[PDB]
């Protein structure tokens, strides 16, 4: 608590730790002096003072090739160690090839630098980056639903709408024979992806036959003659009505039950209740959603997650099926589309 | 599972938000809440807000408020929804499942930190949280425990001498001059030239011009003379609706304000003077290390040349033999956040969380 802090430093001597993936790991004892240039270390020296208590010196050493997390951690570990020694230790920053004379005098043979070291702890991100290229068919008679299809002109027809999502840019495209309800849904979902999925950091471009932009053609290739299409039948509508099922994971009644709430679309928003988790299985399209209620307990959450991902293999869904997990209030458009009249809480 | 910590760095102009153990914040968005504009007499009790980048995108039909002023939270209602938007939209996570690290302005009043903590536990239900001083994290990021930081953002600039891990509070220096001001001044300066930069829309184009073509002159009055000799130093810039505008000495006159706050009518000492003054408020025995570890932080320190200026200016102010170093890390827009990501990932930090239970047993603390 922490085990390495407990060991340090209780008597005269020299201790050396290497920073490894956010941790303080003691250096093999006959390796003291060997220093990896890709790495960062912390060194405590303890001297016996003739008055009974001890003098501490903390030196954190930084190789010319060490990653920022390691040098940052090395530094912070130094202060946490000094604090644990009631601020009674003197901190020295030691840069490779510029080490303090006092530091050098801790090693009777002199340091030996070593190429390489342990991989950085950082996962790497570029802020606000999104890499997305996907295509949607927005289709229905009166019950329009968005469903994913290959990124090619072959998916297109002059009778439905399509959302070509490229990250910062969303192409909403409707064919001339697309009915009134498909148009609203195209717009609803496009704005959803932009404002909600991309936090407003995206631009929607509306298009149709003969207006489609450079960047759309850049992906899809040169526009061929598009088919059709057949009008939407009330029978196709009732199919969209059965596209997804809605389960409730709860143990509120003493035991873990996964109940089927609804198999008919659109679901009632009211059905998603905060004390529990829910799964919206749209697995055929490769999408299962795990809705965590803010008051659902931790076991309910792990179960929902487990159940959701069992479905992929139980129902032989086409992996790479994506299980997205949604916090209450953090719901996404491709999941909000299955509800009757979504009401945005704070409005 | 196993649980990841959230690091969220709330600043006057921008929220830098993400998961501990990353290089960088995953989400970086304007620190603004916008409601739909209304004109005149008042009738009702209202409705919806928009937060962050969606507010930028929708500004043409809304009025934008800033929850953080000069690095301090002053609007709790709107700060609540800046956090809501971070948790549920930008990171898209359940806050109840992640320990959360938050940053604060240096000298942040006790009552601010206590409200912040209250809101996290009582409205957001986080399992644990910790508050870190912005500047201190930045120092850690560069792998130092001793040094003096210049943090300068959109709304505030600070000088924070730090020794052996902790800031020396009486030597801390706060100057209410940062990005927004510089941006406002560039708007002014360009308008005097003969362009039209007044509207808040135009304030966004100028921010871009500011951050793309401005630099700090190594020597101001020399550069003025270069600018009056040739077009050599001039840059061109294209407006969306436009059309091209020419920019000249305003390129360097704008950031100059940091060293000469009278450019905008401020009685204050310049950032070089406030640095020196800060070092001088410290124990004589530690000044030597303060001078050799000037670490730079915040988007407003990004100006090309600023490091060489700090160097020239500080050299001038200090004892003749004093070793002076200016450290300007390439990724300094995010030093504060990186500092947090590293601290929150450490094996030993687990001990430092204020847990929910511990909260429900004392007056924040
Ligand atoms: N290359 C650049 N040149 C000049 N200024 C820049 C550059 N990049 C970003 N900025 C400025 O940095 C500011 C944002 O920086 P930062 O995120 O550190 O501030 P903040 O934390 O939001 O505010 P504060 O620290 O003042 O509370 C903006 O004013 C922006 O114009
Ligand atoms: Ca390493
Ligand atoms: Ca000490
Ligand atoms: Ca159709
Ligand atoms: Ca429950
Ligand atoms: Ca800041």
């Amino acid at each position: 608590e922490h085990p390495e802090f407990l060991k340090a430093g209780k008597e005269p001597g020299l201790q050396i730790w290497r920073v490894e993936k956010f941790d303080l790991v003691p250096v093999p004892t006959n390796l003291y002096g060997d220093f990896f240039t890709g790495d960062a270390y912390v060194i405590l020296k303890t001297v016996q003072l003739r008055n009974g208590n001890l003098q501490y010196d903390l030196h954190y050493w930084l190789g010319n090739e060490c990653s920022q997390d390691e040098s940052g951690a090395a530094a912070i570990f130094t202060v946490q160690l000094d604090d644990y020694l009631n601020g009674r230790a003197v901190q020295h920053r030691e840069v490779q090839g510029f080490e303090s004379a006092t530091f050098l005098g801790y090693f009777k043979s002199g340091l030996k630098y070593k190429k390489g070291g342990v991989a950085s702890g950082f996962k790497h991100v570029v802020p606000n980056e999104v890499v997305v290229q996907r295509l949607f068919q927005v289709k229905g008679r009166r019950v329009v639903r968005a469903t994913e299809v290959p990124v090619s002109w072959e998916s297109f027809n002059n009778g439905d709408c399509f959302i070509l999502d490229l990250g910062n840019n969303i192409h909403q495209w409707c064919g001339s024979n697309s009915n009134r309800y498909e148009r609203l849904k195209a717009t609803q979902v496009s704005k959803g992806i932009r404002d909600n999925e991309r936090s407003g950091r995206a631009r929607v471009h509306v298009s149709e036959e003969g207006t489609e932009p450079e960047a759309m053609l850049q992906v899809l290739g040169p526009k061929p003659a598009l088919p059709a299409g057949t009008e939407d039948t009330a029978k196709e509508d009732a199919a969209n009505r059965k596209l997804a099922k809605l389960y409730k994971v709860s143990n509120g009644a003493g035991t873990m039950s996964v109940s089927l709430v609804a198999d008919e679309n659109p679901f009632a928003q009211g059905a998603l209740k905060s004390e529990d988790c829910f799964i919206l299985d749209h697995g055929k399209d490769g999408k299962i959603f795990v809705w965590k209620g803010k008051q659902a307990n931790t076991e309910e959450r792990k179960a929902a997650l487990k159940t959701a991902s069992d479905f992929i293999t139980k129902m032989d869904y086409p992996k790479q099926t994506q299980v997205s997990v949604l916090p209450e209030g953090g719901e996404t458009p491709l999941f909000k589309q299955f509800f009757k009249n979504w009401r945005d809480p704070d409005q | 599972d196993e649980t990841t910590a959230l690091v969220c760095d709330n600043g006057s102009g921008l929220v830098k938000a993400g998961f501990a153990g990353d290089d960088a914040p995953r989400a970086v968005f304007p620190s603004i809440v916008g409601r739909p504009r209304h004109q005149g007499v008042m009738v009702g009790m209202q409705k919806d807000s928009y937060v962050g980048d969606e507010a930028q995108s929708k500004r043409g039909i809304l009025t934008l408020k800033y929850p953080i002023e000069h690095g301090i939270i002053t609007n709790w209602d709107d700060m609540e929804k800046i956090w809501h938007h971070t948790f549920y939209n930008e990171l898209r996570v359940a806050p109840e499942e992640h320990p959360t690290l938050l940053t604060e302005a240096p000298l942040n009043p006790k009552a601010n930190r206590e409200k912040m903590t209250q809101i996290m536990f009582e409205t957001f239900n986080v399992p644990a949280m910790y508050v870190a001083i912005q500047a201190v994290l930045s120092l850690y990021a560069s792998g130092r425990t001793t040094g003096i930081v210049l943090d300068s953002g959109d709304g505030v600039t600070h000088n924070v001498p730090i020794y052996e891990g902790y800031a020396l509070p009486h030597a801390i220096m706060r100057l209410d001059l940062a990005g927004r001001d510089l941006t406002d001044y560039l708007m002014k300066i360009l308008t005097e030239r003969g362009y039209s930069f007044v509207t808040t829309a135009e304030r966004e184009i100028v921010r871009d011009i500011k951050e793309k073509l401005c630099y700090v002159a190594l020597d101001f009055e020399n550069e003025m003379a270069t600018a009056a000799s040739s077009s050599s130093l001039e840059k061109s810039y294209e407006l969306p609706d436009g059309q091209v505008i020419t920019i000249g000495n305003e390129r360097f006159r704008c950031p100059e304000t940091l060293f000469q706050p009278s450019f905008i009518g401020m009685e204050s000492a310049g950032i070089h003077e406030t640095t020196y003054n800060s070092i001088m408020k410290c124990d004589i025995d530690i000044r030597k290390d303060l001078y050799a570890n000037n670490v730079m932080s915040g988007g407003t320190t990004m100006y090309p040349g600023i490091a060489d200026r700090m160097q020239k200016e500080i050299t001038a102010l200090a004892p003749s033999t004093m070793k002076i170093k200016i450290i300007a890390p390439p990724e300094r827009k995010y030093s504060v956040w990186i500092g947090g990501s590293i601290l929150a990932s450490l094996s030993t930090f687990q001990q430092m969380w204020i847990t929910k239970q511990e909260y429900d047993e004392a007056g924040p603390s």
